[PDB]
């Protein structure tokens, strides 16, 4: 039966639905390249970049090894890179 | 409403991912995560 | 006939003769508990609560017994290892009687209400078909608990009229049964604070109290008697398993994990304290202590008694068991006779090496020795030939400090290596294995058989809980789906709310 | 090899306790 | 049906059977109550866990 | 009408997506762990809990990307956002492990969700529940796996990372420290899924090769009327077919579709079972006779001895990297190995 | 900073367009 | 006097086989870890 | 006379437009030198 | 002897991380996750035919 | 006295409050427009 | 023992398998 | 396992992801390649002279 | 006391056995009535 | 284990006891 939408082999094949799409995808598209090519997602995340894992001459990881001085634990990690 | 025939849309959007998944593939080979 | 999977279905609509297979099953229960003990009594070592305690000899019941306060025997021995006590009835084996004649007055009460199965109570005035009027008895029976709650609460665990619990320090050294005053601060909810035990049986009591008053005096809404089913007993037993299983689930939880009712004493440690060195720590406080006050090496470890030196070992973290090795943790490693003395090992240069420990989830692990500092400095090697750690090589002798070995000191390779070997178990003990025949693979403990049950029952009743859950709100179809059942009703648009047929457009 | 010497009667329960159980219900099935 | 003595002592206890408040009764003051006890189950788990800490409470065997 | 009838009508509306009263579990927490996972193979990292890349972004591929679990040093904090670890600072979130719980515990709240979704539309609809019976075996599973399983360890570090590689990984964790392979609620689980799957495909290859001749065409898919009254196959046949090829052959198709549920289902529970046990470290490791026989004997092996030296490998070679925060330190001349390898 | 801005853009730039390309067939939806 | 509730059981032939194949398999798996 | 916002076009869009951006990031990503 | 061929083929091959025995367990995976659907959806829509003191 | 994880602790408890409000005040709403008919 | 325990139970179930094959219930049309 | 017998093996990541330097940096990829070097050196202990195990 | 391990197994199934045969006549004899 | 079946063996004769005479076949006349 019919649940009473619209089709979908009628509206992708409309000329309205890719007038707006035509826009809205690629503009998705492009958003999310700049939240990586600005640099944008290394900080929201935390995400290492590639020179930021190791310190120069450390072999080391940065592992967390506690609970509640955790957060800190981190910080004081990322300022040893400089 | 059916302007654009199914069968041209079907073609776009598979020639579509085809070029997003080489690009996935070619990065295999390329920059971060290629051993090199 | 009836499938051998629905046999027990012939009592849903028989009060009497659900009752009396409800006693029944109360009687075999209380039979099994008075059986357990029995058993426990005639296999249980009285004559060692240091290094023979009730959780290395398999003991299951004897530790709630002892939970809440019966603590010795007729024949005169208590679990605190103090002899010529006259305990009066309430002796282990007093309790077990009681179970047994309880069991037996309940076998009787069975076979009355199955044969007079037809008593008038059961059966409604109004109509006259059997039906119980659950809402009710359901206030009932939860004023019935409140009050049980309450008075054990009060009476029982405070001391006013019974004995208190066991309590203990917080290495397990000094437990004994003592009345506990209730704590009604904020503390009452950390598992660890006894006092918190009392308050909760009190208030949550005086609250079943209250809340049984309401269930028997205010009837249920009709909107929540029609979505519950509150006329089919198959309610209950739905809401009932989901109960259970939590408690189940809450009881595992606190088993693992160690709270103020499942005492190290009585159920063995954690292995959460092998993990954090919790014994060990204690072990160094009480040794540096002792060497700021001016005492020998020798004297400061002579110092630590035997019973904390073996909470410090391996063979007794509950993880370190199999599923298949069975029976008490004396037919592993035997039956701990004595502390042989901690362990010191040196290199060539007089400095003092570490034996690296072995963590849980290994079946085996390698003997490593590090410095202060983490520095590998001996191993036993695998491949010898291009080996540089070797115990030859660096010198390593060992010494021990307090116990059986006090004083004495090996310096012969082969030696240092088998005394190296325990020391990744912790501290080394001197143990019985002929007595037993024990074969030398570590078991669990009590608490970890506890847990194990009630975190597989628990997880098996959740599926009871679907089971009877859906056999309730699903009733109309048990049997099948009506024949005459059309597409308008399941297919799509014909009507604008599922199931409802007054939408019809 | 040094078994567990309780595992030949666990095993033999195992089997006869159940096995009967369903030969019981079986057999009065067949005679009515 | 057998009656006993005990039976019409009990009688009324098991009579009611079906009877309902009308609608939707005391269901409002039950979801307070539902509500109030989850956050107080909240609470409890939240100090086992020590995501909540509180001053006086150590959830260590040292208590 | 009172406006809660007033929502329910809503609510059930016959729409092309089903909402439901359930549905205010299951959409947002459903949407919220597959958000999470996205999220976090795309761009979030293991480096500070595992000292592992994790993310398309660091340059990982669909195989080795995983959500991974919080550090050893967290226990088993649940890692609220506003809890006291991360104090509400969502990168130091991302980066403590809180991905990982986020994603656990939305999902929990999911499946739970999605099976009151399957009794809730069984319920309008008419037909008994008995999918959403079948559905408890994969909470079953989820619940053991992910759960309870580091519950009963040291941390939520030891549970299963949300990856490919990550669960190979905790495959061969598995089969090193607990020798799994070996657990007969492993072996019944297998079955279960094994008898299944042959299950699956006997009775699908079965119709389609019994099939009634309804139209004439080639393609028989266009031969069935789902409103016809007839069996689109012959159950007669079928069964003469295997009972004769096999020896017996299901002759009702009631019990035929119960047994289908039954095997995998059943299986799945069994799994769960064993890791409960496993949970605890209570394994079916080894066999004593073997060990007394094995030890005292220079010339006794046997498959299960050489399983356990495998074991042995697997545990020396693996520890240190795959759990960094014991800082095991291995010489050359302690770790394990057979001649040359 | 700068960046939470060109990011967004393409994302701002879409809702408009869409936006303004569908408004009329939208307020339809009134009844 | 009698109880009206009383029903009939049933094991039909093919569940038994079914059941006694189920318990001797179930044996055979179990019997090497009982026997450790 | 169809609707064109209804849940189904919620359901739809919750999808597919964070998965655009989200393959617009992974695109970039295939030219990020160490 | 199945598993010692198993892990050793682990070792020399690193079939788990081979396509095609993903697909092998995406095979099984769903087999019995399809079992189980068509299982529980068939006996969820059986004809009331019988009564509830006899196997559906 | 009050901690700072007591004061997470409320945090969390009124931002899952706000959450289930909206929620339902949504729906509500919404279910109250379009209503169904017979 | 142990050996005798495993054949014995291996040998019962190829004794079922043939009463299940050739004693079965026969299918019928009703 | 056909193929697999003409030693067309499984996807090898290792030290697939490096850093600026060229620090090897882990992946799960990696980890599972320390659990299969135990598997290696362990079988057959007895079997290989000489240090590829080439069939 | 150092006894005859068989005797356990024995006295079960001499128990046992002949118990079991006894059940399953009476009980089929119940269902003909 | 010897004591225990010994014990298991008299429980079960005593209560066979209680059936044989609480649950005979009532004896009837003619
Ligand atoms: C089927 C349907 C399923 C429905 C699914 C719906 C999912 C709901 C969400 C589940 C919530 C899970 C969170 C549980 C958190 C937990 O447990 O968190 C764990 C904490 C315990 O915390 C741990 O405590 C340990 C013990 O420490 C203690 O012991 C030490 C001894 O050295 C010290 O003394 C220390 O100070 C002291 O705290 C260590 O410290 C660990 O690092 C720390 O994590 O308990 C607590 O929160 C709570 C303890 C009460 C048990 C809760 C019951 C549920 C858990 C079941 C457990 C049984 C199964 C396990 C079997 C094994
Ligand atoms: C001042 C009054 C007072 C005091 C001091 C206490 C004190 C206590 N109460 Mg009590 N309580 C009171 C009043 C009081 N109560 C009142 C008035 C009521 C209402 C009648 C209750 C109802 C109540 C309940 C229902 C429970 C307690 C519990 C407790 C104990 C909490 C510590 C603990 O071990 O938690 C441990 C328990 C928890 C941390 C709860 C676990 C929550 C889980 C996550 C629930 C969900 C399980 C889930 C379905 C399965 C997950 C599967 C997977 C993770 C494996 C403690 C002794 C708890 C208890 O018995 O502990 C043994 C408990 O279950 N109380
Ligand atoms: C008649 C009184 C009586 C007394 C004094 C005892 C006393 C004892 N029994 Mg025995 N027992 C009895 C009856 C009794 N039993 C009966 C009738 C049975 C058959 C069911 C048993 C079966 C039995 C077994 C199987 C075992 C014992 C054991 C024990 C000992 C430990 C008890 C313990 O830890 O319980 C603890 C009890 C609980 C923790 C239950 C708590 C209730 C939960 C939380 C339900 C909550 C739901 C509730 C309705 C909600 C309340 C609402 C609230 C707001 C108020 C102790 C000596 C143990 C022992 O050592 O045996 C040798 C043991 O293992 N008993
Ligand atoms: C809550 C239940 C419980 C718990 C936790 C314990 C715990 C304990 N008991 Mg006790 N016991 C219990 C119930 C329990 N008992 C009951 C009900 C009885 C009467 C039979 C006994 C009789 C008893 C004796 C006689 C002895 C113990 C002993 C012990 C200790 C060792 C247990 C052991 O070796 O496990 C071994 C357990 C296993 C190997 C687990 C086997 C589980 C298998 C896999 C069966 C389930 C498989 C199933 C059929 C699969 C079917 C799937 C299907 C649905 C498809 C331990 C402290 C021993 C001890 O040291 O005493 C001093 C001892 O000698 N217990
Ligand atoms: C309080 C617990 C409880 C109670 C009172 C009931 C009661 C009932 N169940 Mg439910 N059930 C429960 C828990 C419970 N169940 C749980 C936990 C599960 C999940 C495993 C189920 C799953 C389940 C299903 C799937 C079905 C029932 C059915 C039934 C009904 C018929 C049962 C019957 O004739 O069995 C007869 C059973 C036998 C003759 C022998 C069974 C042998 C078992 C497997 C081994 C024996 C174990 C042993 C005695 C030790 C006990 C262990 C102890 C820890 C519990 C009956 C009303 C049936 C039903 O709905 O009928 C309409 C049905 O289909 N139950
Ligand atoms: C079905 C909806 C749903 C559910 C069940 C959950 C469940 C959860 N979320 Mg998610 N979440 C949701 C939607 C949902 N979330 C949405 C829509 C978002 C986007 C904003 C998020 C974003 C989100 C984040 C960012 C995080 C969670 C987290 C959590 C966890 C902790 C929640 C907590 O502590 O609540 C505390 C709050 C409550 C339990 C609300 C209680 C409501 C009232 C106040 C109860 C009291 C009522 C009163 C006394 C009586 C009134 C009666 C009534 C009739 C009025 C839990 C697994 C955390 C997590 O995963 O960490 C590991 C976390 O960090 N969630
Ligand atoms: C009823 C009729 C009998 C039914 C079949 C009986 C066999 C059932 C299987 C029994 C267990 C088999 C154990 C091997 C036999 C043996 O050696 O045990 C023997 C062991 C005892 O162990 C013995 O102990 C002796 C000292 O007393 C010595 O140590 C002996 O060496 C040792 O054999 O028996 C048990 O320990 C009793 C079992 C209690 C286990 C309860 C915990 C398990 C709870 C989990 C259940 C979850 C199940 C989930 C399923 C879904
Ligand atoms: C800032 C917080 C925001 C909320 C956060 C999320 C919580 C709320 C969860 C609910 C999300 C889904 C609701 C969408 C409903 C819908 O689109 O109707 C919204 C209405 C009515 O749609 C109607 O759609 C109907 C079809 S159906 O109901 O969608 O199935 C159709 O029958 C009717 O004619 C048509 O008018 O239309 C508008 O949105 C026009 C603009
Ligand atoms: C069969 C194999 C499975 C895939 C289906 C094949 C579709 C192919 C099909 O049979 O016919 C196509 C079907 C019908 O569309 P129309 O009627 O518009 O098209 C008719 C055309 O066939 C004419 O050319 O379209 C879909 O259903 C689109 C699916 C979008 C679904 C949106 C997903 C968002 C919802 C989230 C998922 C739900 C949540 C789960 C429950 C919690
Ligand atoms: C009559 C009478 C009497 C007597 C009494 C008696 C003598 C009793 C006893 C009783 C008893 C003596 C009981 C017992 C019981 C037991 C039980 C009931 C058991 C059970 C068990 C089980 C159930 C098990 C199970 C299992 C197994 C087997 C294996 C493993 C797993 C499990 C655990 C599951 C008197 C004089 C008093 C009085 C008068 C009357
Ligand atoms: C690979 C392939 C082979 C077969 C053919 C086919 C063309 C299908 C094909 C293509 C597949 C491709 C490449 C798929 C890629 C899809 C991708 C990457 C999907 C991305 C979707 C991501 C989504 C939604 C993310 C949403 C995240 C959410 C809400 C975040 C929620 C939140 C989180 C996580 C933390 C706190 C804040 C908040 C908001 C609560
Ligand atoms: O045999 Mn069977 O395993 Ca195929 O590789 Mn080479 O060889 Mn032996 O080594 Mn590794
Ligand atoms: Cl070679």
């Amino acid at each position: 039966g019919t649940t009473g939408e619209r089709p979908f082999s009628d509206i992708i094949t409309s000329v309205r639905y890719w007038v707006i799409h035509s826009i809205t995808i690629p503009a998705l598209f492009i958003a999310g390249w700049l939240f990586v090519s600005t640099g944008l997602a290394y900080d929201v995340f935390g995400t290492p970049r590639p020179d930021s894992y190791y310190a120069q001459e450390q072999r080391s990881i940065p592992l967390v090894t506690d609970r509640f001085e955790a957060k800190q634990q981190v910080e004081t990690f990322l300022e040893q890179l400089k | 409403g059916g302007r654009i025939p199914l069968w041209i849309v079907a073609t776009v959007a598979g020639m579509g991912v085809i070029v997003i998944v080489g690009l996935f593939f070619y990065g295999a080979y390329a920059g971060l995560g290629s051993s090199l | 006939g009836l499938p051998w999977y629905r046999v027990h279905t012939v009592l849903i609509n028989d009060p009497g003769r659900l009752i009396a297979a409800h006693l029944m099953h109360t009687a075999l229960v209380a039979g099994w508990a008075g059986s357990m003990a029995l058993y426990e009594l005639a296999t249980f070592d009285p004559s060692d609560p240091v290094l023979n305690p009730m959780w290395r000899q398999g003991m299951f019941v004897l530790p709630f017994m002892a939970r809440l306060g019966v603590t010795g025997s007729w024949s005169g021995w208590s679990i605190t290892g103090e002899t010529g006590i006259d305990p009066g009835f309430w002796s282990f084996e007093g309790v077990a009687l009681a179970h047994i004649v309880l069991s037996g007055l309940l076998f009787l009460a069975a076979c009355w209400h199955w044969v007079y199965w037809d008593l008038e109570l059961f059966r409604d005035p109004r109509t006259g078909e059997p039906a119980l009027d659950l809402p009710k008895m359901f206030g009932i029976h939860l004023f019935l608990a409140g009050l049980l709650c309450f008075g054990f609460g009060a009476f029982h665990l405070t001391g006013l009229f019974g004995p208190g619990m066991w309590v203990s320090d917080p290495y397990g050294l000094t437990g004994s049964v003592q009345p506990v005053a209730p704590e009604w601060g904020p503390d009452g909810f950390n598992p660890y604070n006894p006092g918190g035990v009392v308050a909760h049986h009190i208030a949550a009591g005086i609250v079943g109290i209250i809340a049984g008053l309401f269930h028997i005096l205010v009837r249920p809404p009709q909107r929540l008697y029609k979505a519950l089913r509150m006329g089919n007993i198959e309610t209950v037993l739905s809401s009932s398993i989901a109960a259970v299983f939590f408690a189940a689930f809450v009881v595992a939880g606190t088993m693992w994990y160690g709270s103020a009712t499942t005492p190290i004493e009585l159920f063995g440690p954690t292995r959460y304290q092998w993990d954090s060195s919790y014994f060990q720590q204690e072990i160094n406080r009480r040794v540096q202590a002792s060497l700021a006050s001016g005492a020998t090496l020798e004297e400061a470890w002579s110092a630590i008694p035997e019973k904390l030196a073996f909470y410090d070992y391996i063979g007794n973290n509950p993880a370190k068991g199999g599923l298949f090795r069975t029976g008490p943790m004396n037919k592993g490693d035997g039956i701990a006779q004595a502390w042989k003395g901690h362990a010191v090992f040196r290199n060539k240069e007089g400095e003092e090496l570490f034996v690296r420990r072995m963590p849980a989830f290994f079946e085996s692990f390698p003997v490593i020795l590090t410095d202060k500092n983490g520095v590998v400095k001996a191993d036993i090697p695998f491949r010898r030939a291009e080996s540089k750690y070797s115990f030859e090589q660096q010198g390593v002798t060992v010494s021990f400090y307090g116990g059986e070995l006090n004083g004495q000191t090996f310096t012969d390779p082969p030696t240092v290596k088998s005394y190296a070997r325990k020391a990744i178990f912790g501290e080394i003990f001197e143990f019985d294995t002929e007595t037993l025949n024990s074969d030398g693979i570590f078991r669990t403990s009590p608490r970890g058989w506890f847990t194990f049950a009630h975190a597989v029952f628990a997880l098996l009743f959740f599926f009871g809980h679907i089971w009877h859950g859906a056999r309730t709100l699903f009733r109309d179809v048990f049997s099948g789906i009506d024949p005459e059942l059309s597409p308008e009703q399941v297919e799509w648009g014909f009507y604008q709310k599922v199931g409802d047929v007054t939408t019809r457009r | 090899m040094e078994v567990n010497q309780l595992g030949l009667i666990a095993t033999a329960l195992f089997v006869l306790v159940p096995s009967v159980f369903l030969i019981i219900l079986y057999v009065q099935t067949e005679s009515q | 049906a057998r009656r006993t003595w005990l039976g019409d002592i009990l009688r009324p206890l098991n009579s009611e059977y079906g009877k309902v408040a009308p609608g939707w009764g005391t269901t409002p003051l039950m979801a307070v109550f539902m509500g109030l006890f989850l956050v107080f189950l909240l609470i409890i788990l939240e100090i086992y866990n020590s995501t909540l800490i509180l001053d006086g409470v150590n959830v260590s065997w040292k208590a | 009408r009172g406006w809660f009838d007033i929502l329910d009508d809503w609510l059930k509306r016959d729409r092309f997506v089903f909402v439901g009263w359930s549905g205010i579990l299951l959409f947002p927490c459903a949407y919220l762990a597959l958000g999470g996972w996205l999220t976090g193979t795309t761009f979030v990292t293991s480096w500070y809990t595992h000292g592992l890349a994790s993310s398309y972004l660091e340059g990982c591929n669909f195989l080795t990307v995983a959500v991974s679990t919080p550090a050893n040093s967290m226990g088993h904090s649940l890692l609220l956002l506003w809890g006291p670890e991360a104090q509400g600072d969502f990168t130091r979130w991302c980066q403590l492990g809180g991905l990982w719980t986020f994603i656990a515990l939305h999902g929990a709240f999911g499946l739970i969700g999605f099976m009151l979704r399957q009794f809730e539309i069984a319920r309008l609809v008419g037909v008994r529940p008995y999918n959403a019976i079948a559905f408890s075996a994969p909470i079953a599973v989820f619940v053991s796996v992910f759960l309870i399983y580091p519950l009963g360890q040291s941390s939520w570090f030891f549970a299963p990372s949300f990856g490919v590689a990550a669960i190979f990984r905790f495959l061969l964790f598995f089969q090193g420290f607990h020798n799994w392979t070996l657990n007969p609620f492993h072996m019944m689980g297998v079955a279960g899924v094994l008898g299944g799957a042959l299950l699956c495909a006997i009775h699908g290859a079965t119709v389609e090769n019994t099939l009634f001749q309804d139209g004439e065409g080639a393609s028989t898919f266009r031969a069935f009327n789902p409103t016809q009254a007839e069996e689109t196959y012959s159950m007669v046949t079928a069964n003469r077919f295997w009972s004769q090829i096999f020896g017996i052959a299901f002759s009702n198709k009631r019990w035929l579709h119960f047994f289908m549920l039954f095997v995998p289902v059943t299986g799945l529970w069994m799994s769960a079972i064993g890791v409960v046990g496993l949970a605890l470290n209570l394994r079916s490791y080894d066999f004593i006779s073997q060990e007394i026989r094995a030890a005292e004997d220079p010339e006794f092996e046997t498959f299960y001895t050489k399983n356990l030296l495998l074991n042995e490998g697997i545990r020396a070679w693996m520890a240190p990297q795959d759990q960094p925060h014991e800082n095991f330190v291995f010489p050359e001349e302690v770790l394990p190995r057979g001649n040359a390898l | 900073d700068w960046r939470v801005l060109v990011v967004l853009l393409p994302v701002l730039l879409a809702a408009g367009w869409a936006v303004r390309n569908i408004l009329p067939y939208a307020v339809k939806q009134v009844q | 006097e009698p109880n009206p509730n009383r029903q009939p059981v049933e094991l039909n032939r093919t569940s038994l086989y079914l059941g006694l194949l189920l318990i001797l398999v179930l044996a055979l798996l179990f019997s090497s870890y009982f026997f450790n | 006379s169809y609707p064109i916002f209804t849940v189904r076009w919620v359901a739809v869009h919750t999808l597919a437009v964070p998965t655009i951006f989200f393959l617009g990031a992974i695109a970039a990503m295939q030219f990020i030198q160490r | 002897g199945t598993f010692n061929f198993m892990i050793v083929f682990q070792a020399e091959h690193n079939i788990l991380m081979h396509p095609f025995h993903q697909l092998g367990v995406a095979g099984v995976f769903g087999g019995a996750l399809f079992c189980a659907m068509h299982g529980s959806l068939v006996t969820s829509s059986l004809i009331r035919e019988t009564t509830e003191t006899e196997s559906a | 006295t009050i901690t700072p994880s007591l004061k997470g602790f409320f945090i969390g408890l009124l931002s899952g409050a706000v959450v289930l409000g909206l929620t339902f005040a949504v729906l509500i709403a919404i279910s109250q427009i379009d209503k169904v008919q017979r | 023992m142990e050996t005798i325990t495993y054949v014995f139970i291996f040998a019962c179930i190829i004794a079922l398998f043939f009463f299940a094959i050739f004693f079965r219930e026969p299918p019928r049309i009703t | 396992i056909s193929t697999m017998a003409f030693n067309l093996n499984g996807f090898n990541f290792n030290h697939s992801v490096i850093d600026a330097k060229g620090n090897v940096i882990n992946t799960w990829a990696d980890i599972i390649n320390r659990a299969n070097l135990g598997m290696e050196v362990m079988h057959e202990r007895n079997a290989h002279n000489f240090p590829l195990d080439l069939a």
